């Protein structure tokens, strides 16, 4: 809630949004186009076939 | 028909996985596998089932101990006693 765009003519200030909801969670995992908000093991630990 | 040793099955070894007086098992098999055990009480409380989809088990094992067989891969055994302190 402070960047203008002065694209055009008009100066025009947004938000900050109310609503923080990230449909994102902390971990993600993402393939191609179809993203998924797994909770991914980590690096150097994951489980043989998990 | 005799009695030919036939080249024959193996199913991926199982993942270990330790609790208290408790096998987790994940499990990841190749095809159906009769998974079965033996708690090694007179009370016997055996288990049998074909695995073809891969899936975490439990088994309480007891204190004297239990045996495992992933398919016909050999049989296992444990010394399950104690782990809460």
């Amino acid at each position: 809630g402070e960047t203008p765009a002065k694209i055009g003519d008009a100066k025009l200030i947004i938000g900050p949004l109310s609503s923080a909801w990230s449909p994102f969670d902390n971990k993600v995992v993402v393939y191609g186009h179809e993203v998924y908000n797994y909770d991914f093991p980590e690096y150097g630990t994951g489980k043989a076939g998990s | 028909p005799v009695k030919a040793k036939c080249i024959a099955t193996l199913a991926p070894e199982p993942l270990v996985e330790h609790k208290h007086r408790t096998l987790i098992l994940h499990l990841h098999p190749d095809h159906p596998t009769l998974l079965t055990t033996r708690s090694l009480g007179s009370d016997a409380n055996p288990t049998r089932q074909w695995i073809e989809r891969p899936t975490t088990v439990n088994f309480t094992v007891t204190g004297e101990g239990l045996e495992y067989t992933w398919g016909n891969h050999p049989p296992k055994r444990v010394w399950a006693q104690e782990s809460g302190e």
